[PDB]
Parts: C-alpha cells; sequence; structure tokens
DNA sequence: TTAGAGAATTGGAGAGTGTGTTTTTTTTTTTTTTTTT
DNA sequence: CACACACTCTCCAATTCTCTAA
C-alpha cells in the first residue's frame, strides 16, 4: 500500500504537469495568436495555452509539421 | 456543347457609360455630383449602402441624347437583366471612391491590419535581391430603386403574373409578407489562415453551399513544399445579413376558384429587417433560379426553384398640438364618444 | 509529366544569404547565458534561435530532423567542408 | 581510415477505381375502447 | 448522371547500405 501510494504520487505529479500544459476552457474556445518574429513577420498558433507561454508557442509551431524523417530499426 | 452568339450588348460600353455617369451625374434640376457626395459618405464610414435611382440614369440617356451622343440605352439593360449589372457597378464604384476625408479610426478594424501584413510580406518577400478578391473589402451594399411611372418595373405584378420569362429581370411584386425568418449571417468571403506558413488565403462562396479548402496554396507553402493546413478564422470572414421573407398575393388579385401563391424573398445586407409579416407591400428584386447543389441537383433535373433578390421596399401603409386643438374646441366627453364608431347610430 | 522533385537541404540553400551566414550574423547578438537564469532557461534560449532560423530556412521538417540532416549534409559535402574550415582560418588568421 | 561511387529497398505521388448522396413524416379518415360525458 | 471521400495499385526517385580506392 506504502509502494502503491508513493506510485501514485508520481503520476499525480505527471498528471499535474499534463494539466499545466492543458486548455483551462473547453475546446472550441478559438482564441488565436500571432508570433513576430525578426524579419518583421507574422506566424500563428491557436489555443489559449499557447498566448501565455512563448515556449509552448514554439513547441505547438513544431508539434504541427506534417513531415516525419524516416526512420531505420533493425532468429531461432 | 458550348457554341456562341452576337447579342446587342457589350459590356465595356456599358461600364464606360456606367462610370461616366456616376462621377457625371448631378440632379441640379432640383434648384457636387450626386454619387460622389454619397461615396465620401461611405468612405467616412457613415453609409453603409448605396441605391442607384433607375429614373436617374433616364435623365442621364435624355441629357446625352440632347447632346446627340447615343447612350447605350442602359436602363433597358439593367431591366432585362439587373444581376449582372451589380457586379458592373460596383467595379465602377471602386475605381471612383474617393479618400476619407474624416478619420475611421482604422486599427480597430481586422482587416485594415490583415491586409497590411499582407502587403508587408509581399513587399520585403519580393524585394528578392487581383491580390486578394474584392468582394472582401466592399463596406458597401448596392440597390437598383426601380422606374416611377413618368418600363416594366413600374407595374407591380401579382405572384401568379410572374412567369418563367421574367427570370434575371428587375420586377415590382405586390403581396402581404405572410411569414420571415430570424435574421442569419450568411458568408460571402471566408479567410482561413495557413498554421505553418502564417498565410491568410480566401475562398468566395456564390451557392447555398460550399466545399472549405483545408490544403494550403500560399506561394511560400507550395515553394517550400510545405503542407501546410488551413484553418477558418470568422474573425477575418465577410458576412453578411441574410432574411428570408415569403410572400403572398392578396384577395383581390386571386382569380375566381384558384389559390393565393407565394414567393420566397431574399433580402441581403442593409435592407434587412425592413419587412414584417402582415405588412402589404410592393419589393422591388431581382427574379433569380435558386440552383440545386451537389446529388439533389441530378436528380431535381431542369426543375429550377426560384426567388426574388430585395432591392427596394414600399410599404402601403403637430402631435403637441393637435391635442391643445381638439381641448380648445370644447364638450370633449361627448364628441369623443360620439366619434367611437360614426357609422353605427 | 514528372511528380514534383522533393525539395531538400543542401549547401545550395544551407549556404546561401539567409542561412549559415545569417547564423554568425545575428546569434551572437541574440543568444544570451547567464548563470542567474537556470539552465533550462538558458537552453531554451539558445534553442529559440535556431528553431526560428531553422523554420525560415526549411520550414518543411522538425527541429530534430533538421539537426539530422544537417548532420548528414555538413560530413558529405566538400563544398560545406570548404565554408566551414574557411571560418576556422579566417579566426586562426587573426 | 576516410570518403566517394554503385546497388537495393522504402515512401508517397498520383493515378485509378468504387460508392453513396434526395428525404419526408404532418395530415385526414376510419376504426374501436375508455371515460368522462 | 457527378462530385467528394475511401481505399488499392503502381511507378519512380530518395535515402541508406555496401564495396572500392585514395
Ligand atoms: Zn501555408
Amino acid at each position: 500500500g506504502f509502494e502503491l501510494s508513493k506510485l501514485l504520487q508520481k503520476e499525480h505529479q505527471m498528471r499535474k504537469n499534463v494539466i499545466k500544459h492543458t486548455s483551462a476552457r473547453h475546446s472550441r474556445f478559438g482564441g488565436l495568436l500571432s508570433i513576430q518574429t525578426p524579419d518583421k513577420t507574422r506566424l500563428t498558433v491557436s489555443g489559449s495555452q499557447a498566448l501565455v507561454d512563448e515556449k509552448i508557442a514554439l513547441q505547438k509551431l513544431d508539434d504541427s509539421k506534417k513531415w516525419n524523417k524516416r526512420i531505420i530499426k533493425k532468429e531461432g | 456543347a458550348l457554341p456562341s452568339i452576337q447579342l446587342p450588348v457589350d459590356y465595356n460600353n456599358l461600364f464606360n457609360e456606367i462610370t461616366d455617369f456616376l462621377v457625371t451625374f448631378k440632379q441640379d434640376t432640383l434648384s457636387g455630383p450626386k454619387y460622389m457626395a454619397m461615396l465620401q459618405k461611405v468612405a467616412n464610414r457613415e453609409l453603409n449602402s448605396v441605391i442607384i435611382d433607375l429614373d436617374d440614369i433616364l435623365q442621364y440617356q435624355n441629357e446625352k441624347f440632347l447632346q446627340g451622343t447615343q447612350a447605350d440605352d442602359l436602363v433597358s439593360a439593367i431591366q432585362q437583366n439587373a444581376n449582372h449589372f451589380t457586379e458592373l457597378f460596383c467595379r465602377a464604384i471602386d475605381n471612383n471612391m474617393p479618400l476619407p476625408t474624416k478619420e475611421i479610426d482604422y486599427k480597430d478594424d481586422v482587416l485594415d491590419v490583415i491586409l497590411n501584413q499582407r502587403r508587408l510580406r509581399n513587399e520585403r518577400m519580393l524585394s528578392d535581391r487581383e491580390l486578394f478578391p474584392p468582394n472582401l473589402t466592399r463596406r458597401y451594399f448596392l440597390y437598383f430603386k426601380p422606374l416611377s411611372q413618368n418600363a416594366i418595373s413600374s407595374k407591380p405584378l401579382s405572384v401568379r403574373q410572374i412567369k418563367g420569362d421574367f427570370l434575371g429581370q428587375l420586377i415590382t411584386v405586390r403581396g402581404i409578407i405572410t411569414r420571415v425568418s430570424d435574421v442569419k449571417p450568411a458568408v460571402e468571403v471566408i479567410a482561413y489562415t495557413c498554421d505553418q506558413c502564417g498565410y491568410e488565403v480566401f475562398q468566395e462562396v456564390n451557392s447555398r453551399t460550399f466545399t472549405p479548402l483545408s490544403e494550403c496554396t500560399s506561394e511560400e507553402c507550395s515553394q517550400n513544399q510545405t503542407k501546410g493546413q488551413l484553418f477558418m478564422s470568422t474573425r477575418a470572414s465577410k458576412f453578411s445579413a441574410f432574411q428570408e421573407c415569403k410572400i403572398q398575393e392578396l384577395s383581390q388579385q386571386v382569380p375566381v376558384g384558384h389559390i393565393p401563391r407565394s414567393l420566397n424573398i431574399h433580402v441581403n445586407g442593409t435592407l434587412v429587417r425592413s419587412l414584417s409579416p402582415g405588412d402589404i407591400v410592393d419589393v422591388t428584386g431581382i427574379f433569380l433560379p435558386a440552383p440545386y447543389t451537389g446529388f439533389k441537383a441530378l436528380k431535381a433535373g431542369l426543375l429550377t426553384e426560384t426567388y426574388l433578390e430585395a432591392q427596394f421596399v414600399r410599404q402601403h401603409k403637430d402631435v403637441e398640438e393637435r391635442v391643445m386643438e381638439l381641448i380648445t374646441s370644447g364638450d370633449v366627453y361627448n364628441r369623443l364618444a360620439k366619434s367611437i364608431a360614426p357609422e353605427i347610430y | 509529366r514528372k511528380r514534383r522533385p522533393q525539395v531538400k537541404l543542401t549547401a545550395e540553400k544551407l549556404l546561401s544569404d539567409k542561412g549559415l551566414p545569417y547564423v554568425l550574423k545575428n546569434a551572437h547578438k541574440r543568444i544570451r547565458i547567464s548563470s542567474k537564469k537556470n539552465s533550462y532557461d538558458n537552453l531554451s534560449n539558445i534553442i529559440q534561435f535556431y528553431q526560428l532560423w531553422a523554420h525560415e530556412l526549411f520550414p518543411k521538417a522538425k527541429f530534430k530532423d533538421f539537426m539530422k540532416i544537417c548532420q548528414t549534409v555538413g560530413k558529405t559535402d566538400p563544398v560545406l567542408r570548404e565554408y566551414r574550415v574557411s571560418l576556422f582560418r579566417d579566426e586562426m588568421g587573426m
């Protein structure tokens, strides 16, 4: 039970970090950010979490990219 | 398949007659140019619709015929096919609209920012060591007002007199408004943001339904072969107020043993909520087919449904002193009573 | 006729003006390290500059992917080697 | 040991094929049962 | 009917694997 408790406190700390990354309002609430960048030009990113956290905005701007480099991976 | 024919119309002439009309025309016979002064109210944002009186274009053609220069019968074009001329008058207005003279407080509007960022991005790209659909920036609604009797837009029709031969024409229809929709936004121009290239693209809608874009096609997205994703933004879309109404013919007009027929009226833009149920009204409007779209268009066949785009509306039907003008006659109680239902003795 | 050829990193893009020369000009100004910040914020200040510049050069690809691609191209291209040794030869010359 | 040329396998463009979609539904008459007429 | 979506087929070139000489 102590072993179960310690593990539930680690999963609670992980879910606390997920909750700190999650929307404080609903999925459709729709707020939209524009990021000014050098060469005085714009990008755009959706979601209320991105408005306040510059690091989340740039992480989201990379997450949305639809390319992936092909990986390479490896008897009786 | 697609043959072609010699019609006695040239929209390059008539576009020149329309722009020549707008800049020149003044009703100085009422004693600067009427539509220029009107457009100044539009450019200052003090006005949101342009009413074109067809009865003016007669005075234009009359003055030009009196000057011996044969103006190209323009009223007989715009009664006979009104729909296309809503496009020509908007092009002729935009080419002539004056710069604002009052301050707008410009940066309160979204499109002033979006289109400026789009301007600057094109300069900073094109340094390299239409621009967008014009309907997006039209802050005004155009309407024609028909001929008064002084010709087919003059004679008001019962709903059954509106034969299929009238489609495309400017007509006037007489009846009761029998029911009215709540006002809903129709789209006209849909703005999308690309997530990756950060670039705005516009779809223009001219049908009961449309298909969304989803995949980016900006120069800098396709040049970088980046499969950018498009998301719709209502903040930068252009909507118009849309309200659908139904009109029925008057009991005097229905021939003996028939049933009162009806038309759908579509009212768009500033003309909205000018109609109320139980009004007896003359609506002048552009009679049109509403084409079925998608699968229903195949199975419905050639049998087009139909509607009327409203253009202008004619309803069929001193205070503080007039109460003293009663009181100072005297005996008000007995005279007011005798004045309830005077036909009953 | 063909399918369109894939856009791909190469020195003719990577050496070009907004490119490695843009890094050499702007980065020493825009990237700031201090013990007055936590290490995770210092790492983020470094990574911002390179993430925005990699997005400007090759928006197709993610940042880790762009790093794997740069490793393969700098390993293979003789003109890219010649450019890099030329940068170091300037600093040795001074 | 590095680096560069030639051989094999995988990704995905894009061409091709195949399927589903309109759509409603109250109204008006006729009947048979409960009960409130 | 015809026009979008769902799903399979096929070819082509892009990348990585493997061998050779500098
Ligand atoms: Zn894009």
